[PDB]
């Protein structure tokens, strides 16, 4: 998802100016269109989050005993000693990716709407997906969750990649140790090797840049004597003031139109990304994928979700 | 067959009563109508001119004075057309993505059986059927959903003669006293046998291996045949 | 008498899968489900 924004034409263009608002009425329903487009974008953001994360019928919990055949899920399981029961990796992600410019944006008709699902609910959904996938395997994604020992589920997955399950049963400690080493290296390689995790920051930066440019276009005269409506209204009679007011209206209408068009294109891109993330949650987390390189490099065994600011992180466990 | 018939009979109600979807096609129609209505309603805006009617401006002014109003109207209407076309292009991109998805669903859910999870409905996909709708398609996904689960004790392997046996295809289950081999998606318990198990190593490796009997059909059949052979011998020898 | 009320969202029912070292749940029945997906073309 991306930040939901709301823009008031009257405040942005003709802020608390009656003459400018009366002149702006002469341009028709441009602002009804801008408001409708932005509302669609915001509702689509909430839809994106709902489709990616609300994929569990029930909020599954892991049993109080956290033994899963020798596997170390503690760094991805929820941490109850916290206000939000975010995992270790989820908290690392939320600390690294972080969302006056904001006050100034809020000061001219540009507001930011909170998402419908709080970070606590996204964390709850991710925890339910994790508990379902480690206590039941892929059964919870196709009906009621059917419990199975984790070693036997791993034997299922080895069968699914073409290896006999006795290879897992006779190497269970080694496979558990390798998984624990890899899941312990994840906490470093997620923020040190970079690569990704720049997509979420890029989304945040693009949204902030768009808002900053929109509120900075209020300083352009666009050919008028001044960029301040109060100044023009104070220094001229109405017949001479309307010319400057109209230059400012044209410039600010253009700036708003450009902002909304860029937001629509970006929201289309983010909707494509969210559809991909939803498909990955369905086919990598809720099941085992035979599609090559869809759920990581190698023969896909399983995948685990973590929530990140405005996005999701998939830890793909594969056999090489 | 009865379950499928019941579900396909409930489809005719749940398609228009539960709502959920079928609002996407209506939303497409409504967005197109809204765009056209707004485009043709922008013809009433003066955009700073004396009037929004070209005939009025042409009738009330000489050409040199009329061109100013004509140009204001041209600028406003050019902007309205540009906005309409840009919104149409973005919407058509979205619809092309949706149509590519629908084509992939027709190929992989209707023309075949999909192993992709939740691609062709919730559950284990059996088949799918297409129906045409105004400006779109409807897929009736027929899937298999396990219904009445039961507890069992389970083991990764069975130890019989110092050898570990693993299921060829299934799981070992126990109601509490006896051990069977069942398929993982439907409880159909079968006697554990050398036919449905394979031997790998000894019993000192697998964690959770249990002791039970694995029956050899060859040995049992040989013993039963030798009993009849002994009877046939004793018929005349003794 | 009906009135407008506000509340916090319920994400769903609370379920604890009875995970154990050697417990497995096996289905003994099945259901044929016909669901619907509408796609704009
Ligand atoms: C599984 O069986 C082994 C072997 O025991 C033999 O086979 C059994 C089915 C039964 O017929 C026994 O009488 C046979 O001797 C068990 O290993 C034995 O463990 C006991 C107790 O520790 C020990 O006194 C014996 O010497 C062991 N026998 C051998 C050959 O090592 C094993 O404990 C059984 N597994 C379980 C989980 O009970
Ligand atoms: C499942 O079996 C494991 C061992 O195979 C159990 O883990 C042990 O639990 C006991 C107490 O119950 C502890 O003293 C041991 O230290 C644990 N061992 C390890 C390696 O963690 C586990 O408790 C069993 N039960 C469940 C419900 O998982
Ligand atoms: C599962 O993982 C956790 C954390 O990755 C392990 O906890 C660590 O245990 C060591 C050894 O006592 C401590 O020095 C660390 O400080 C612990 N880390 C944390 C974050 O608490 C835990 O031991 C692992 N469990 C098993 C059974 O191996
Ligand atoms: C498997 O499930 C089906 C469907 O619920 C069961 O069939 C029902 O059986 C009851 C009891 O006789 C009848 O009243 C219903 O009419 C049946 N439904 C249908 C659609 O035929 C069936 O009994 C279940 N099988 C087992 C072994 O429990
Ligand atoms: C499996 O056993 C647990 C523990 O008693 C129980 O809560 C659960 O309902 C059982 N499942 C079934 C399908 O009977
Ligand atoms: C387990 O199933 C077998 C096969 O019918 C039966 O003989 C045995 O008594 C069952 N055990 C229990 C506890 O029901």
């Amino acid at each position: 998802s991306m930040t939901k924004t709301s823009v008031d034409c009257t405040m942005y263009i003709c802020g608390d100016s009656t003459e400018c608002s009366n002149l702006l009425l002469q341009y028709g329903s441009f602002c009804t269109q801008l408001k409708r487009a932005l509302t669609g974008i915001a509702v689509e953001q909430d839809k994106n989050t709902q489709e990616v994360f609300a994929q569990v019928k029930q909020i599954y919990k892991t049993p109080p005993i956290k033994y899963f055949g020798g596997f170390n899920f503690s760094q991805i399981l929820p941490d109850p000693s916290k206000p939000s029961k975010r995992s270790f990796i989820e908290d690392l992600l939320f600390n690294k990716v972080t969302l006056d410019l904001i006050c100034a944006q809020k000061f001219n008709g540009l507001t930011v709407l909170p998402p419908l699902l709080t970070d606590e609910m996204i964390a709850q959904y991710t925890s339910a997906l994790l508990a379902g996938t480690i206590t039941s395997g892929w059964t919870f994604g196709a009906g009621a969750a059917l419990q199975i020992p984790f070693a036997m589920q791993m034997a299922y997955r080895f069968n699914g990649i073409g290896v006999t399950q006795n290879v897992l049963y006779e190497n269970q400690k080694l496979i558990a140790n390798q998984f624990n080493s890899a899941i312990g290296k994840i906490q470093d390689s997620l923020f040190s090797t970079a690569s990704a995790l720049g997509k979420l920051q890029d989304v945040v930066n693009h949204n902030a840049q768009a808002l900053n440019t929109l509120v900075k276009q209020l300083s352009s005269k666009f050919g008028a004597i001044s960029s301040v409506l109060n100044d023009i209204l104070s220094r001229l009679d109405p017949p001479e003031a309307e010319v400057q007011i109209d230059r400012l209206i044209t410039g600010r209408l253009q700036s708003l139109q450009t902002y909304v068009t860029q937001q629509l294109i970006r929201a289309a891109e983010i909707r494509a990304s969210a559809n991909l993330a939803a498909t990955k949650m369905s086919e990598c987390v809720l099941g085992q994928s035979k599609r090559v390189d869809f759920c990581g490099k190698g023969y896909h065994l399983m995948s685990f979700p973590q929530s990140a600011p405005h996005g999701v992180v998939f830890l793909h466990v594969t056999y090489v | 067959a009865n379950q499928f018939n019941s579900a396909i009979g409930k489809i005719q109600d749940s398609l228009f009563s539960t709502a959920s979807a079928l609002g996407k096609l209506q939303d497409v129609v409504n967005h197109n109508a809204q765009a056209l209505n707004t485009l043709v309603k922008q013809l009433s805006s003066k955009f700073g001119a004396i009037s929004s009617v070209l005939n009025d401006i042409l009738s009330r002014l000489d050409p040199p004075e009329a061109e100013v109003q004509i140009d204001r109207l041209i600028t406003g209407r050019l902007q309205s057309l540009q906005t309409y076309v840009t919104q149409q292009l973005i919407r058509a991109a979205e619809i092309r993505a949706s149509a590519n998805l629908a084509a992939t669903k027709m190929s992989e859910c209707v023309l075949g059986q999909s192993k992709r999870v939740d691609f062709c409905g919730k559950g284990y996909h059996l088949m799918s059927f297409p129906q045409s709708a105004p400006h779109g398609v409807v897929f009736l996904h027929v899937t298999y959903v396990p219904a009445q689960e039961k507890n069992f004790t389970t083991a990764p392997a069975i130890c019989h003669d110092g050898k570990a046996h693993f299921p060829r295809e299934g799981v070992f289950v126990s109601n509490g006293t006896h051990w069977f081999l069942t398929q993982r998606n439907f409880y159909e318990p079968q006697i554990i046998t050398t036919d449905n198990t394979f031997v790998s190593g000894n019993c000192d490796v697998v964690i959770g291996i249990v002791n039970n009997t694995v029956y050899d059909p060859l040995q049992l059949e040989l013993d039963s045949f030798k009993e009849e052979l002994d009877k046939y011998f004793k018929n005349h020898t003794s | 008498s009906q009135s407008i009320i506000a509340y916090t969202m319920s994400l769903g029912a609370e379920n604890s899968v009875a995970y154990s070292n050697n417990s497995i749940a096996i289905p003994t029945n099945f259901t044929i489900s016909v669901t619907t997906e509408i796609l704009p073309v």
